[PDB]
């Protein structure tokens, strides 16, 4: 009952997003994924799993952003 | 209380590192094929790749929340799991007949520096999510002579949550290469 | 030899550092035998010790960019720079002229080098000019180098070993500038277009003056595919166990 | 060639002696409680002895590579069968050397200093080791089945398909690390959930001491910086394989993005050979002291630090090859911020060995020289991150002594620290402390009188991966003396294996079992602990025991075929496309057949 409504708004972001192109495109595809994986994390093992994948995002940008960065 | 949901998760983290390399590959790949094929893909095709697993999630974000969480629909479980079975033969079946229509012009990792990347950031990618069906198939073998109850049969959940993560890189995919 | 005075300056920093740790053990310990507000007051000396490098070091990082030891934005003189397996290859675009596994630059004068590689990745090391520079196969890289006194400047390869990539040790001098003129007359072989293709076999190789530019191949500095169309063209492709030789079919001009 | 005919004799003879020697009848004792066994003690000892096989793997190939540099002119070694024996020598270590030296004193130390019983996944653990083992024998088997290979632990992609030529070499080392690669994943995957959910009552997260922190800082670096190491070998292995463009100079791809790619993996795992070995060192110089590891929220503060600004330095390994200056400035001003978190931990040991006391035991002496010659080696790494001077001793030996100070001193003497400190657990009394002090003597004089010159070697003008120097301004004393002190440090190996033949002052959990060697459900009940060094408090203070009647029953997590029967379908898969099968597989898909009907078998156990 309750995540219909965010499977609901998830879909307007890929809609939105094929109008971007048919920063300001790069967020709105973390965006997408915020409101997909907050219905299942915390709490009891929570703040230790989300905690895990926060940093692997900070590599990303290092990694992408580092190696486009040369 | 079972930890391999923390362990297998903490291994959802390392393919964030996974894509990431793959995705540095391609960002870096990109301005290539000097001596090739210029990329031109179907773009009906991507929307309906990208809203075929948009409604996959769709279907289970719920599809335990509403299930084994919220009253017991036990019944359900051949009902909410087999449907979302399906949805993962979509992808699958719409991205190899991507890959054989690729064999005109632009086929495989051979044609061109940068269709190695995409064949490969969209091939463990495609892997990925098919080893997964045979993992959610993997665990509908239990009501037989098991038929666990929740809080117990974390199969399911380790299972379900691995295929959730295929869908962030495949949106980061939609905006990484298209 | 311009970062030269950072290796000695910097030499006594850690010489110092070394022995700080010898009255840290060496006075107590023995002493010592059966027979809070330190360590954060300690947070303020080492990055005095890293922040008087971490100014100096991109006061030079910087500075190898533009025109470094030489005059001011006069005398441009480009030199491409390309490395082929084990043997080294130097063209002149002012005059066409072009000379292998040796280079004679006049002292006291820019030299713009444009620095690339033909198969494998390499390095104009040079130990008496002082920073090298990676042959990158796919672009070229400028670096721009001087001499220092008259004499002879020892040079190597970055040596990605391979087989025969020690002995790549090409020797470079550093004279006057009425002499450099003269040399540079006195030359004009020519380019003889399938003896470039001779080139791309590593094996070992002598002199080969060439008096005309070879540039007007595919610029070598872009389309790095030119190791297809150079060992194969001529029919080999190493091993590792038994029949090579270069797989059959002569033609060159190797040592002896 | 000649030399290479013997050893596959003597291999085959080791294989021969395996049968009647030791197969009389080993399916009840080998195949039983080892080899697909479930303890973690178990686990730990098979990670060390082949980390001590492959030091002879590896001696005998460090030994002959200085015997050939001996002198100039010198024609023991020609131009290959060095660059293949220098390459085996480079990757036998850290790889299968150091991993399964630093692991394996992981996975014993850790569990028993934190109370579980075995590890989180004491399954998935199994495998981890034949992961590795495979992928031992994999790059192993390339002495003389087919060839191995000759372009370096680094092994450049410009150098590594076509321009290199022979087919047998990159494969094992991309086919054999890319195994061990998921092996050693799974290590610390396994670690970072057991030193979180698995702790005793009363062990606070603050205080655990800290040794267990250094370990739990590795087991976090594997994770992230392996995946990339899975990807970066794959997309080679797809280059080499499979017919991919990803570094081909042919197809136009990018030479330098397979070096990126390595590195990203690179300098971080190189801190995780040195963070068990910086955790092993704080216990020993703080047990034998008996004093306090003065410095916590300035020391386990300063563990965190290079776990991340490892990942923001990765690019000091380039440099010459001309990056965009401004990107070759911060990470040169990054790589300095990495000296002073490393610096602090120094500060650490000194002030918790003055005012305390001290007996010059044998694991001491392993203590007492790691702090000087990690630190002449650190004292050069400053220096090769001053990017604006890294152009003139880039490679040429001054950049190979520098690092051999780094992780010898580093790893190899805490691998040789915690071989000694924590024998006791492993069999009956210990080794012999006064003939001990032989071993430790010699192999720390030769040790210097190797690579110091080598600073004068690299400094004065001989470049690295040569041969030959030539007569150089008379610069051929200084190589002699190198392999005089390479030699000098091979006496001892000899030595160290003597010692075996013969077959304390503790603060926390180490003595603190029922006896020496524990049993396998390890503690009988789970300390109370409340407070940062156990064992001190629970000697003098009080006595607290393990009272009878107030036991309880067993784990039960018994023992499965599958891990080795998974792994065996890796090295099969993984030797099936190395040794020639270009194109594709027959072999190679079949093992991919057999480790995916395992995982089916991994969900299809009850137990
Ligand atoms: C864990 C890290 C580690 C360890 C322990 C060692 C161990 C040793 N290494 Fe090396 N080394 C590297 C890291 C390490 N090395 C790396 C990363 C490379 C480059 C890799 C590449 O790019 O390819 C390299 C390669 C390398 C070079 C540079 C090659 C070059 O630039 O041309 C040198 C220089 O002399 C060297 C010497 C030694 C010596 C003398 C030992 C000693 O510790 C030897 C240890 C030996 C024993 C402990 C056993 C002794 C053996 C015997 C007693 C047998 C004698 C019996 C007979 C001869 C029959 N090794
Ligand atoms: C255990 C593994 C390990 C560790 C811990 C280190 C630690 C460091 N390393 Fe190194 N390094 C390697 C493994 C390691 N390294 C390997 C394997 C290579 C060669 C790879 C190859 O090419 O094959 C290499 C080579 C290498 C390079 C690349 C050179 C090149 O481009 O060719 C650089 C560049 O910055 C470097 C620097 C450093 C620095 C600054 C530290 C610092 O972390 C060290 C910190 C220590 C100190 C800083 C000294 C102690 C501190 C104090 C006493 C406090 C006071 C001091 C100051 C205030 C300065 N080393
Ligand atoms: C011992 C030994 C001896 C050799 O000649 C080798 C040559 C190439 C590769 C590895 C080698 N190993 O390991
Ligand atoms: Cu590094």
């Amino acid at each position: 009952x309750x995540x219909x409504x965010x499977x609901x708004x998830x879909x307007x972001x890929x809609x939105x997003x094929x109008x971007x192109x048919x920063f300001g495109f790069a967020f709105i595809q973390a965006a997408l994924q915020l409101l997909m994986f907050m219905h299942m994390t915390e709490s009891e093992n929570g703040t230790i799993q989300v905690g895990n994948t926060l940093f692997g995002f900070f590599g990303a940008i290092v990694i992408v952003l580092g190696s486009i960065w040369i | 209380g079972r930890l391999n949901i923390l362990g297998f998760w903490i291994f959802l983290g390392a393919e964030i590192v996974l894509f990431s390399t793959l995705f540095a590959t391609f960002f870096v790949l990109k301005n290539r094929t000097a001596g090739g094929v210029l990329p031109d893909e179907l773009f009906e095709v991507n929307l309906v790749m990208i809203m075929t697993f948009l409604l996959l999630i769709s279907s289970f974000t719920c599809g335990i929340a509403v299930h084994e969480m919220r009253r017991g629909s036990l019944k359900g479980v051949v009902i909410w799991t087999i449907i979302t079975l399906l949805l993962g033969a979509g992808f699958v079946g719409c991205e190899i007949n991507e890959f054989v229509h690729y064999v005109h012009e632009g086929a495989a990792l051979s044609t061109s520096a940068f269709w190695s990347g995409f064949f490969v950031l969209l091939g463990t990618h495609g892997t990925h999510v098919t080893i997964g069906i045979f993992w959610i198939t993997g665990i509908l073998i239990q009501l037989k002579k098991r038929g666990l109850t929740p809080q117990t049969s974390s199969k399911i959940f380790i299972s379900s949550l691995y295929w959730h993560f295929l869908d962030v890189v495949w949106i980061f995919i939609f905006t990484g290469v298209y | 030899q311009q970062s030269d005075l950072i290796l000695l300056s910097i030499g006594f920093m850690l010489f110092i550092v070394g022995v700080v740790f010898v009255l840290f053990t060496i006075i107590l310990v023995k002493y010592r035998d059966r027979k809070t507000f330190l360590e954060v007051v300690w947070t303020v000396i080492p990055i005095l010790i890293v922040i008087a490098l971490s100014v100096p070091t991109v006061q030079t990082i910087y500075s190898l960019e533009k025109a470094p030891e030489a005059t001011k934005d006069k005398e441009p003189l480009v030199v491409y720079a390309t490395s082929v397996d084990w043997k080294w290859v130097f063209s002149y675009p002012e005059q066409d002229i072009e000379t292998v596994n040796y280079l004679n630059i006049p002292v006291d004068r820019p030299i713009l080098f444009k620095i690339s590689s033909a198969d494998s990745m390499a390095s104009l090391w040079i130990p008496q000019l002082g920073g090298q520079k990676y042959a990158m196969a796919g672009m070229l890289m400028d670096q721009y180098l001087q001499a220092d006194k008259v004499g002879t400047y020892e040079g190597r390869n970055a040596n990605f070993t391979g087989e025969h990539f020690a002995d790549q040790e090409f020797d470079v001098n550093a004279v006057t500038e009425k002499d450099f003129n003269s040399w540079v007359k006195k030359t004009q072989p020519k380019l003889t277009k399938e003896k470039y293709d001779e080139l791309m076999l590593p094996e070992n190789v002598d002199e080969l003056t060439f008096s005309s530019t070879h540039l007007k191949y595919v610029d070598h500095g872009q389309d790095a595919e030119y190791a297809m169309e150079a060992r194969k063209r001529l029919g080999y492709q190493a091993v590792s166990p038994h029949s090579k030789t270069d797989p059959f079919e002569n033609v060159k001009k190797n040592e002896f | 060639p000649l030399i290479l005919g013997a050893q596959v004799s003597i291999a085959l003879s080791t294989i021969a002696i395996i049968f009647v020697l030791t197969y009389f009848k080993k399916w009840k004792w080998l195949w039983s409680e080892w080899i697909t066994t479930v303890d973690h003690k178990k686990l730990g000892i098979m990670y060390i002895i082949s980390a001590v096989i492959m030091l002879f793997r590896g001696g005998v190939d460090g030994l002959m590579m200085r015997a050939q540099l001996a002198l100039p002119n010198n024609s023991f070694l020609d131009s290959n069968h060095y660059n293949e024996i220098f390459t085996t020598h480079g990757t036998i270590m850290i790889i299968f050397m150091a991993m399964p030296f630093l692991i394996g004193l992981i996975n014993v130390v850790v569990p028993l200093q934190i109370g579980a019983r075995d590890v989180a996944f004491p399954y998935l653990n199994n495998l981890s080791f034949w992961t590795f083992f495979v992928g031992a024998m994999l790059f192993n088997i390339s002495f003389v089945i087919g060839g191995s290979p000759n372009a370096g632990w680094t092994s450049y992609m410009p150098l590594a398909s076509n321009d290199m030529s022979p087919g047998p070499g990159e494969n094992y080392y991309l086919l054999g690390l890319q195994i061990a690669g998921i092996g050693t994943l799974m290590t610390g995957i396994n670690f970072m959930v057991t030193i979180l959910k698995m702790r005793t009552k009363g062990m606070t997260l603050m205080r655990m001491p800290m040794f267990t922190w250094t370990t739990l800082i590795t087991m976090v670096i594997i994770v992230f910086a392996f995946p990339v190491l899975t990807v970066a070998l794959a997309l080679l292995s797809f280059d080499r394989l499979f017919g991919a463009h990803f570094f081909t100079l042919e197809a136009g791809g990018m030479p330098m993005l397979w070096a990126n790619l390595f590195w990203i993996w690179g300098h971080p795992e190189v801190y995780i050979v040195i963070l068990p070995a910086f955790g092993i060192f704080s216990e020993i110089i703080s047990s034998f002291a008996r004093k306090q590891l003065f410095g916590y929220k300035a020391m386990v503060g300063s563990i965190i630090a290079i776990s991340v600004l490892s990942f923001l330095v990765w690019t000091h390994h380039f440099f010459t090859m001309g990056n965009s200056a401004s990107v070759n400035s911060f990470f040169s001003i990054t790589t300095m911020a990495i000296s002073i978190p490393t610096g602090v931990k120094i500060f650490n040991w000194l002030f918790t060995m003055y005012k305390g006391r001290i007996s010059f035991t044998t694991p001491m002496l392993w203590a007492l020289a790691f702090i000087p010659n990690f630190v002449i080696g650190g004292v050069t790494g400053v220096m090769l991150a001053m990017a604006a001077a890294d152009y003139q001793y880039h490679n040429t030996y001054f950049l190979v002594s520098h690092f051999h100070y780094v992780l010898i001193a580093g790893t190899v003497f805490a691998c040789f620290a915690g071989f000694i400190f924590w024998y006791p657990k492993m069999f009956g009394h210990k080794l012999n402390e006064r003939i001990g002090k032989w071993f430790f003597w010699i192999f720390m004089i030769g040790f210097n009188i190797c690579f110091f010159p080598q600073y004068f070697l690299g400094l004065q003008g001989m470049p690295r991966r040569i041969y030959t120097y030539g007569p150089n301004d008379g610069w051929t004393t200084l190589n002699f003396i190198s392999t005089v002190g390479a030699f000098m440090m091979g006496v001892g190996f000899l030595i160290l294996c003597y010692n075996i033949y013969y077959s304390g002052v503790g603060r926390t959990l180490d003595w603190a079992t029922s006896s020496a060697i524990p049993p396998h459900y390890n503690f009988a009940v789970l300390p109370e602990v409340k407070s940062q060094d156990a064992f001190l408090h629970m000697k003098e203070e009080k006595t607290e025991l393990y009272p009878e009647s107030k036991f309880k029953k067993i784990h039960m997590p018994s023992n499965s075929g599958r891990p080795f029967f998974m792994s065996v379908a890796f090295g099969l898969a993984g030797f099936g496309l190395v040794f020639e099968w270009y194109w594709m597989g027959v072999v190679g898909l079949i093992g991919v057949l057999l480790c995916m009907v395992l995982r089916s078998f991994e969900y299809d156990n009850g137990y």
